[PDB]
């Protein structure tokens, strides 16, 4: 059992810069001078994708400013120059030796210039209400940096604790974030109040928009 | 073209054996050896075993007491059996076809999730998430207490893509799963186009069409 | 585009004499390897094997006379074979047979080993000239810029090597400087001659 240790665990470049990922094993993986490292590409949702193969060969169909080195136990996959759409987790992979074994993986982000969200608030629909729910939804659209605070207030007063939050990975054209946060009520509480808000705090806001709505109204 | 498509139930209960098979075209399986890989939510990738081309087989080490991989050539399937499962065997199960000599994993399959748990299935609820009254509108799909993972969404069966943000689901403390989909369109658009999320639930084998239409003051 | 690896493969295998040939087996993990089989077969001899089982920590040689032709290293290591310096009894079959899981896989060469070949011009007669080609291996061929009357001896000595000799004579006086065209493996060769 092989052991690979890639290096860094993720990095953060901007566009167009270089990028170097490491990869060492515990033993060597060659064989009559032949290095059985071999390099790729996961984004969300989809399988890995063969970049290189023994080392340092190419794969068909892969940009050329994907390359690679090394032999023994120290492997590196480059990327001449990072484009938007190679974000993703990048995997090395031995197959010399019985179990072929996988590094930990590197997380590969670009670093841009800030952008504010677009907010945008949403009401329940009456279909849900009459099943006795209340889903209020508030979206944060194409931002960076990833870092933003959403509160959500109810005839202004802070909610505590009712309502989750999830991010889209870096997009691969214009590499923003998305967030998504959305408050769970129940029919019976809902109805109570009149005034349902989100408050957003970011970078790009120079101080904090607010998305509301009035309950029985549009 | 190569391609290769795992089969599997998606959910199992504890204690009890995971059944798959790898689908394969492109190639015969007298000639290629395939393996599969899995990888458990936000983790890396882990080798469970090879079917060689000339018909024996190599197992991890770690698994090798429960685990049974087959095949059969004039199917074009190889079989996996994982027995005595619990939920660390919750992960997305790929099979992958090896290059002879060097083991090389070129082409994988899409990968199925599946998911260790006594809990039942349970299909998706889809409320609108109709456009607020402009410039730029926003308007989704709120896919709310389905289990287990995962689902999957589109807009006007695939033709509109660009735009969209299909954000990962979240647990609920009811123990059920909810996601939203959104895509930002012009406001002009919101008279003449229809917008259509496509839902599908693969486990519970739901399927859900809604049209997002914008609410009125009716 | 990448075709599967072919189970037969079989090149020729040109090589200069006196010097360090190196065969390799194809690329192959450790992970693929069952055995590896170096059998090498000159002509008029026993076959020569030279074994290495992987799981069984073996290696095994078998009817190999020539202690030149070795491993480069070890098979545990490294699969290539070598030929410590080449000499004409080196002509033959080298084979490498690689037992896999997959199946069974060879890469052959015909080794041909070459000898360059001492070539040398003069004038001999009255407006005639001989280019020789001596001891090469294998036979050289000989030309002339411009044309004459030539004639060509082929000599085939035992050792494998050959001379090729080609006196050649020219009456037109329209002729003056005369090139031999020497063609062979190990280098083509040109040589003037003022015909005085
Ligand atoms: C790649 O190149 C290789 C090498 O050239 C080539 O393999 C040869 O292919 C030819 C043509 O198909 C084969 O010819 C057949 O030979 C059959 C019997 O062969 C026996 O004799 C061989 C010679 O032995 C003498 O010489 C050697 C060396 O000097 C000496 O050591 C011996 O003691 C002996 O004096 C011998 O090499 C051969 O060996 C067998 O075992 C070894 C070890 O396992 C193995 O490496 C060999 O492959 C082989 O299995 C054997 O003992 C013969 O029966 C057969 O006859 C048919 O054809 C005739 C017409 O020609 C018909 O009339 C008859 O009815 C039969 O149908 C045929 O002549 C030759 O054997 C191969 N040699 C080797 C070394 O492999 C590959 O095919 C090439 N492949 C590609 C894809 O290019
Ligand atoms: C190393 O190379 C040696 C090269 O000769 C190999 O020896 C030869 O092996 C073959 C079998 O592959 C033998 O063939 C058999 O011989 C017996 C009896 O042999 C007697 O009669 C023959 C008549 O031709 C004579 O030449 C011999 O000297 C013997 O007196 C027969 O009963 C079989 O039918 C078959 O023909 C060769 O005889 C044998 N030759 C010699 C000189 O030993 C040797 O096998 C190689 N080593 C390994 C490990 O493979
Ligand atoms: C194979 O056999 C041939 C024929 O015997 C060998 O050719 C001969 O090689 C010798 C030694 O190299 C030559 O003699 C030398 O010639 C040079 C140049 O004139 C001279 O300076 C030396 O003092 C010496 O006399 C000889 O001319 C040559 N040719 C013939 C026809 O004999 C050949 O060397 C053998 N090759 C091998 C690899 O065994
Ligand atoms: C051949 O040698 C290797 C080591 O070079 C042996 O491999 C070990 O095998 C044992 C039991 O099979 C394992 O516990 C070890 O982990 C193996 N590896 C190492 C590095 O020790 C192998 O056993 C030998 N083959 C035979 C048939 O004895
Ligand atoms: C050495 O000389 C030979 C003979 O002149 C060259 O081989 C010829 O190459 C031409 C290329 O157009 C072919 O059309 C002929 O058929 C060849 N003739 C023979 C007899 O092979 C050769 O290219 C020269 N150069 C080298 C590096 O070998």
């Amino acid at each position: 059992d092989i052991v690979l240790t890639q290096s860094p665990d993720s990095l953060a470049v901007s566009l167009g810069e270089r990028a170097t990922i490491n990869c060492r094993a515990s033993e060597s993986v060659d064989y009559s001078g032949n290095s059985f490292m071999h390099w790729f590409q996961q984004k969300p949702g989809q399988p890995p994708k063969l970049l290189i193969y023994r080392a340092s060969n190419l794969e068909s169909g892969i940009p050329d400013r994907f390359s690679g080195s090394g032999s023994r136990t120290d492997f590196t996959l480059t990327i001449s120059s990072l484009q938007a759409e190679d974000v993703a987790v990048y995997y090395c992979h031995q197959s010399n030796e019985d179990p072929p074994t996988f590094g930990g993986g590197t997380k590969v982000e670009i670093k841009r210039t800030v952008a504010a969200p677009s907010v945008f608030i949403f009401p329940p629909s009456d279909e849900q209400l009459k099943s006795g729910t209340a889903s209020v939804v508030c979206l944060l659209n194409n931002f960076y940096p990833r870092e933003a605070k959403v509160q959500w207030k109810v005839d202004n007063a802070l909610q505590s604790g009712n309502s989750q939050e999830s991010v889209t990975e870096q997009d691969s054209k214009d590499s923003t974030y998305s967030l998504s946060s959305t408050l769970t009520l129940s029919k019976a509480d809902y109805e109570k109040h009149k005034v349902y808000a989100c408050e957003v705090t970011h970078q790009g806001l120079s101080s904090p928009v607010t998305k509301s709505f009035n309950r029985g109204e549009c | 073209e190569v391609q290769l498509q795992e089969s599997g139930p998606g959910l199992v209960k504890p204690s009890e054996t995971l059944s798959l098979t790898c689908t394969v075209s492109g190639f015969s399986l007298t000639n290629y050896a395939v393996s599969w890989v899995r990888q458990p939510p936000g983790k890396g990738l882990e080798w469970l075993g090879v079917m060689w081309a000339g018909g024996g087989t190599n197992y991890n080490s770690v698994f090798k007491s429960r685990l049974t991989i087959s095949k059969d050539n004039s199917k074009n399937q190889v079989s996996l059996k994982l027995s005595s499962v619990t939920a660390a065997d919750t992960a997305v199960y790929y099979c992958a076809r090896e290059r002879p000599l060097t083991g090389v994993m070129d082409y994988w399959g899409q990968g199925t999730l599946v998911t260790v748990s006594s809990a039942s299935t349970k299909g998706p609820s889809v409320f609108p998430l109709a456009p607020s009254s402009g410039g730029t509108a926003a308007l989704g799909c709120l896919v709310k207490d389905y289990f287990p993972e995962p689902v999957t969404v589109s807009w006007n069966s695939g033709a509109l893509t660009s735009g969209v943000h299909t954000f990962p689901a979240v647990l609920q403390s009811s123990g059920l799963y909810s996601l939203s989909s959104v895509v930002t369109v012009p406001s002009s658009s919101l008279g003449t186009q229809t917008y259509i999320c496509n839902v599908n639930h693969k486990p519970s084998n739901t399927k859900v069409d809604k049209k997002v239409e914008p609410k009125s003051c009716d | 585009n990448y075709s599967k690896v072919l189970a037969e493969v079989n090149t020729s295998w040109p090589v200069k004499m006196a010097t360090n040939a190196v065969l390799c087996c194809p690329p192959i993990a450790l992970r693929n390897l069952i055995i590896i089989t170096w059998e090498i077969i000159l002509r008029g001899q026993p076959s020569c094997t030279k074994a290495y089982k992987k799981e069984t920590n073996e290696t095994k040689e078998t009817n190999c006379t020539d202690e030149r032709i070795t491993w480069v290293s070890r098979p545990d290591q490294n699969s290539d074979l070598q030929i410590r310096t080449v000499a004409i009894t080196h002509d033959g079959y080298y084979r490498c047979i690689m037992v896999t899981p997959d199946g069974n896989f060879h890469r052959g060469y015909h080794l041909q080993v070459l000898v360059t070949p001492e070539v040398t011009l003069f004038q001999n007669r009255n407006r005639t000239a001989v280019c020789k080609a001596v001891a090469g291996k294998p036979a050289a061929h000989i030309s002339w810029i411009p044309e004459g009357d030539c004639a060509t001896k082929q000599e085939y000595w035992s050792n494998g090597t050959v001379t090729v000799k080609s006196t050649c004579h020219w009456e037109v006086h329209n002729v003056s400087t005369v090139t031999c065209h020497v063609s062979h493996l190990t280098g083509n060769k040109s040589l003037y001659i003022e015909l005085l």
